[PDB]
RNA sequence: GAUAGAAAUUUUUAUCCUGACGCUAUAGAGAUAGUACCGUAAGGGAAAGAUGAAAGAAUAAAAGUAAAAAAAAGCAAAGAUUACCCCUUCUACCUUUUGCAUAAUGGUUUAACCAGAAAAAAUCUAACAAAGAGAACUUUAGCUAGAUACCCCGAAACCA
């Protein structure tokens, strides 16, 4: 895959925001896509089962969680659902949060 | 990087000895054995069921079968002769220059829309190429050459505003295959034939400057080209005057599959060389 | 039910003969050795069985469309023989249906 | 087991060995190549390409020959290369 | 133990016995020879000449590509009837 | 002389002698060295069958070259 | 140093550069290890997946039993269905009889064969490497030059470092093994030698011990790292390709 | 169904699914309404209407329809013209 | 209807490198053999070996019995007891049925044999992800891989 050519202004035409030079010191990293995008997808199950898997995260998923899920609570009044997994470097979270969490993870510079 | 690292030292070797996967990767097979599946093992009692011989899958117990009752329709009626062009939007293509997977520099067809994996065409289910959509249409920036195989009015106005040029040109399942995974062609050694010439029905929409058909007259192409600025409200870039103009005015012969090459012609990708009839005949098949 | 009277001598297999410490050794010849030859030309085996994989029926029905020509009269009716029973009962039987 | 080689080529290997192993080569060639007897009986399409009436599209057309089978007496007078169907 | 020779691809042309009777036919082909060709083609020892289409192969060519796909002209001048008459 | 019998097998045929030529002979014309259209399954058979055997032969034999070999360490 | 860019975020690893010649030189010298082959997250799920996949895929199993068509004969109803007085039967080779058919059984030769898909295997090199490394078994070496072609030598060496049991020694071609290595370990049955295009996950962990030639490791770290980089093949990666051998 | 193909060991589809129905890429198979041929003079001109329509199936004909058919026609398919292509996809729908 | 089902056009690298997550005397070939034996014939068709270097050295565990015949009462046991019974308390077991102690079926007993196979869709675990797959395909979170599934015996007939 092509780097992808450093322009002079960014955000470019379809959105897309390089990752900062330095990395922020949050004790957690998310490794953007081998598209360098960011590893936020959304995913069902029994076709009503709604959630939303980041991917990619070197570090203490933990504290990530912490901030994922106090990030979305003024949203919906309410922790929402989560399933950490350690070994798999993965988060999961019930609902679709897609959008709000590419941004979200755009704020932070990942 | 990965405490999990760190706990390694701790731990005994890993090796064959120990090995788990993951749970719930293996979900346990049974076996209809002992007081629970044993014993009729979930076949019921008696009848058809027992015995393994119940009836095909259509079936309703001889009351006509739903399937059955419905009437014939045209539906899926000549389905294998409906042409079929695979979509592209126009936000998935300032994509695709955005990442410089295909770069506006030189000229883009459909073959280098395929290496950028931005789309995906299977020739033999009857696609007859790539077609233009408007999603991204006030998304778009770019300044590029298109050749596609169907487009729609406001896809070409998307490109012209920017100072693009569009043409649409077809191509015939053959040519198309060779198209798309040229190497696999040329690994195939065999000549690089003629171009097809569209069918008769297709004749009129590749005909018009409407499309900017590839095989229309270029002397509305100025014309219809200018209306759509005047339709869509904006004011036309003058294109002759580009520093890019050469790539932009780039052509191919309704004859010619690839850019810079000819038909008849022969790869040997071994030696890196190109090898050309001297043959009158064989030039008066393949260039006519 | 009567059971072996006498302790069967111990066999000892060393783990570590040639062919055991070998094992799997060119398994990823292909990554490692930049692709030209595929795992699959690491088996050694049946003529129509190498890089496949296949129920009975499928098996059956590949080693006649394969080798069939070059089989035994007796076994090839034993094969067609098979073929057509399977075709019966996986088609014709089941609970599932 | 298999045999080594298919027994559809069994007749011919029987001709590469022994005795026919002398022949003259023009007999084995004459005999080798089997042309495409006449159609008698079957009456033949022209075109290796004919339109689909339903379909209405160009359908890949071919020609089978028609079983015709020979009573000894039929090799015993000239019967301008017909027989029984 | 030292391990086996490594298992290689061998990159030279490779022609079966034409006259061997066990030889597969698919092996004997014409297309074989050019895709052999393809594949080295230099090294390969093939006629060059041979990957273009013979008299008899260019006249039929010739004669279906003129038989079931007329002239640009030709399917325009088709076109113009239908759509009078339709008119 | 090699002769073919209707049994399809090929074997040796020792001559005999008689007051007069063979074809004015009854019971040698009613002799019949030739084999018919039928036999010729059988033959394969045979070959088949007769194939298994040697099969089987080898395969014990590579076999007892194991077996002496893990009972008797040499060398 | 690494020949290959590490990722920001992300430090890279460093061995011993051991060598073969002294008993004595321990470390003589200092190498850096990419962390995104050596250094990556331990995962002993695939570990377990792909050491699996080695030993099937390969794997054909030639056992056929006989069903009641196979059997010899018995082609017929051995006695009358009625007025016998005892259990009716077809063939005496029905499977509830004593020589009889096997109902089902093994059948034939019958393969296992699967293809894992391919950046897993890679993934899966990947982590046996990160950990040998992590559990600190792995031995970097330069040269592989031996004093000598006595066996014993190297038995004594493993010896000296605390090397453990068993050991996989790899090198880069099969070619270009010095000559006392190929005699001294080729009497060995531990200790093991072989080409890198040969590394592979069950050796790795049938072996207490891996050890890494320089230009071993340098060549190993590029191969496996292509592949979080790479496209999605569009022929056989064995063709043609623009960057690509 | 025949579920394992004689010669390429494949499972084979069902014509007759075909011929009368039409699956969208949503799973929704869709059908004619029976009769709508016959005895129309018979037939108020309310029925007609309802008889004219194309109609959806429920669930269990769907699955049914869906086991009787391969893959094929369950592929993502994009053609010129498609009056139905408009309908394919399912919006808003909240379960 | 059940089902049947193509071709154009594409793909395919050498030999070398043999074995065995095959059986172990009811298994494995029918096979110690097409032998005995059974059929007028075509045809059917068995069962069985075991000490040790040397015979140019003479475990006591299946049913079944014996050592040891039985003592008012009754699904045979159980609760028990100082004590075997004596006391008290419980309608064999399977299949099959609305319902069986049933006087409905099956079985002398022991041993060895003797019957659930499939991956469309689905879920579960995982890789990578607007893409994924070691070619061909599928994609509006998806593709790819893995793991999860559908028995045994029997007619009268029928055709050659
Ligand atoms: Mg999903
Ligand atoms: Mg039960
Ligand atoms: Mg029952
Ligand atoms: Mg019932
Ligand atoms: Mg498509
Ligand atoms: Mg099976
Ligand atoms: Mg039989
Ligand atoms: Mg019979
Ligand atoms: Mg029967
Ligand atoms: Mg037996
Ligand atoms: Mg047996
Ligand atoms: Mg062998
Ligand atoms: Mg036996
Ligand atoms: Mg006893
Ligand atoms: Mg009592
Ligand atoms: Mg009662
Ligand atoms: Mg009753
Ligand atoms: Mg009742
Ligand atoms: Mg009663
Ligand atoms: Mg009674
Ligand atoms: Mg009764
Ligand atoms: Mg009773
Ligand atoms: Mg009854
Ligand atoms: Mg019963
Ligand atoms: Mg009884
Ligand atoms: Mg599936
Ligand atoms: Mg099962």
């Amino acid at each position: 895959i092509p780097r992808p050519p450093k322009h002079e202004h960014y955000p470019t035409p379809s959105g897309w925001q390089p990752p900062r030079d330095p990395a922020p010191s949050l004790p957690y990293f998310v490794r953007r896509s081998r598209m360098h995008n960011i590893p936020v997808y959304r995913d069902i199950t029994h076709g009503n089962r709604q959630m939303t898997v980041i991917r990619k995260v070197e570090g203490d998923i933990w504290a990530l969680q912490k901030d994922v899920e106090d990030f979305l609570s003024p949203l919906l009044g309410k922790t929402p659902v989560t399933q950490v997994n350690e070994v798999t470097g993965t988060l999961r979270v019930k609902g679709y949060f897609d959008q709000q969490l590419k941004a979200w993870l755009l704020e932070k510079g990942f | 990087g990965p405490r999990a690292l760190d706990l390694l030292r701790a731990l005994p070797r890993v090796s064959l000895a120990n090995l788990k996967p993951n749970p719930g990767s293996r979900k346990p097979e049974r076996r209809p054995r002992g007081r629970r599946r044993g014993r009729k093992c979930g076949r019921g009692h008696k009848g058809e069921r027992q015995r393994g011989t119940r009836p095909r899958l259509g079936f309703e117990g001889g009351q006509t079968p739903f399937y059955l009752r419905i009437p014939k329709y045209g539906f899926n009626e000549g389905h294998s002769f409906r042409h079929q062009y695979q979509p592209l939007s126009l936000n998935r293509l300032q994509y695709l220059i955005d990442l410089g997977r295909v770069d506006p520099t030189q000229p883009i067809d459909l073959t280098q829309l395929v290496n950028g994996r931005g789309v995906t065409i299977q020739p033999s289910k009857r696609d007859y190429g790539v077609q233009l959509v408007e999603e991204g249409a006030d998304t778009f920036k770019a300044k590029v050459n298109i050749e596609v195989q169907m487009a729609s009015e406001l896809a070409i106005a998307a490109i012209e505003k920017n100072g693009g040029v569009v043409t649409t040109a077809f191509y015939d399942p053959r040519s198309l295959e060779i198209l798309c995974k040229p190497v696999p062609f040329f690994l195939r050694g065999q000549p690089i034939p003629k171009r097809m010439l569209p069918p008769e029905a297709l004749v009129p929409y590749y005909t018009d400057a409407k499309n900017r058909g590839y095989l229309a007259d270029p002397a509305r192409f100025p014309e219809a080209r200018l209306e759509l600025a005047r339709k869509y409200g904006y004011v036309l870039p003058d294109i002759t005057k580009d520093e890019l103009f050469k790539m932009l005015s780039t052509r191919k012969d309704p004859r010619q599959i690839f850019f810079g090459l000819a038909p008849g012609w022969v790869v040997n990708m071994a030696d890196k060389k190109i090898l050309k009839p001297t043959d009158e005949n064989l030039l008066k098949y393949y260039s006519s | 039910f009567h059971v072996r009277v006498t302790l069967p001598p111990r066999k000892v297999v060393d783990r570590w003969n040639e062919k055991r410490a070998m094992f799997g050794v060119y398994d990823n010849i292909g990554i490692l050795g930049n692709f030209e030859k595929h795992p699959k030309e690491l088996i050694k085996g049946p003529i129509w069985l190498r890089g496949w994989k296949g129920n009975e029926l499928q098996r059956c029905i590949r080693k006649k469309r394969m080798v069939g020509n070059r089989m035994f009269i007796d076994d090839l009716h034993n094969l067609n023989k098979r073929i057509s029973y399977l075709y019966k009962h996986f088609n014709r039987h089941g609970k599932y249906r | 087991p298999l045999h080594k080689v298919p027994v559809g080529l069994w007749k011919q290997l029987r001709l590469w060995e022994g005795i026919y192993s002398r022949l003259p080569r023009h007999y084995l060639r004459s005999l080798e190549e089997a042309r495409t007897p006449t159609p008698v009986h079957y009456r033949p399409h022209g075109a290796k390409f004919k339109i689909n009436p339903k379909n209405w599209q160009r359908e890949r057309v071919e020609d089978v020959p028609i079983p015709v089978h020979y009573p000894p007496e039929s090799q015993l007078g000239l019967w301008g290369g017909e027989g029984w169907v | 133990y030292r391990a086996r020779p490594p298992p290689r691809r061998s990159q030279e042309p490779r022609w079966p016995d034409p006259d061997d009777p066990l030889t597969p036919r698919w092996q004997l082909s014409p297309r074989y020879a050019a895709k052999q060709f393809a594949r080295h083609g230099a090294a390969s020892g093939v006629a060059a000449g041979s990957l273009w289409p013979s008299q008899e192969q260019l006249r039929e060519l010739e004669a279906e590509e003129r038989e079931w796909y007329p002239s640009l002209a030709a399917m325009q001048e088709s076109l113009r009837v239908q759509q009078l008459a339709e008119e | 002389a090699w002769r073919r019998d209707i049994f399809g097998r090929i074997i040796w045929h020792k001559f005999k002698q008689w007051p007069i030529p063979w074809y004015l002979n009854k019971k040698y014309n009613r002799k019949r060295f030739f084999a018919m259209p039928y036999v010729e399954r059988f033959v394969r058979m045979r070959i088949e069958k007769q194939a298994r055997i040697k099969a089987r032969k080898r395969s014990l034999e590579r076999k007892k070259e194991k077996f002496l070999q893990e009972k008797f360490p040499h060398l | 140093k690494c020949e290959l860019p590490v990722p920001a975020h992300r430090r890279p690893v460093q061995a011993w550069i051991e060598s073969l010649r002294g008993y004595e030189q321990e470390r003589v010298g200092l190498t850096e290890l990419h962390p995104d082959v050596f250094s990556t997250a331990p995962r002993l799920d695939i570990l377990h997946q792909v050491a699996i996949w080695q030993k099937n895929f390969k794997r054909i199993s030639y056992a056929k039993t006989k069903t009641r068509a196979e059997v010899r004969g018995g082609g017929r109803k051995p006695w009358v269905q009625k007025g016998s007085g005892r259990a009716r039967h077809g063939s005496i080779r029905s499977p509830i009889w004593r020589g009889g058919g096997v109902a089902h059984g093994p059948r034939g030769p019958t393969s296992y064969y699967y293809m894992l898909p391919m950046k897993v295997r890679v993934q899966g090199l990947k982590v046996a490497l990160t950990v040998k490394l992590a559990q600190d078994d792995l031995h970097i070496v330069d040269s592989l030059e031996l004093p000598t072609a006595d066996p014993q030598y190297l038995i004594e060496l493993a010896r000296y470092r605390r090397w453990g049991d068993s050991v996989l020694l790899v090198d880069l071609e099969h070619e270009d093994m010095p000559q006392n290595v190929v005699a001294a370990t080729s009497g060995l049955k531990t200790f093991n030698l072989v080409p890198a295009v040969g590394l592979n996950v069950h050796s790795m962990l049938k072996h207490q011990t891996l050890v890494l030639t320089l230009p071993t490791v340098a060549f190993l770290e590029e191969k496996l790292l292509w592949h979080n980089s790479r496209y999605t093949p569009l022929y056989p990666f064995r063709l043609p390709y623009c960057d690509f051998p | 169904v025949t579920y394992f193909s004689s010669r390429k060991g494949k499972r084979k589809t069902v014509k007759a699914v075909i011929y009368r129905f039409l699956r969208l890429h949503s799973g929704l198979w869709l059908r004619r309404k029976a009769g709508y041929k016959k005895k129309l003079w018979k037939k108020t001109a309310a029925r007609k209407r309802r008889l004219r329509e194309f109609v959806f199936c429920n669930k269990t004909q769907s699955k049914l329809l869906d086991k009787m058919t391969t893959s094929f026609w369950k592929r993502r398919n994009w053609y010129a013209d498609d009056p139905y292509q408009k309908y394919q996809d399912r919006t808003n729908l909240k379960v």
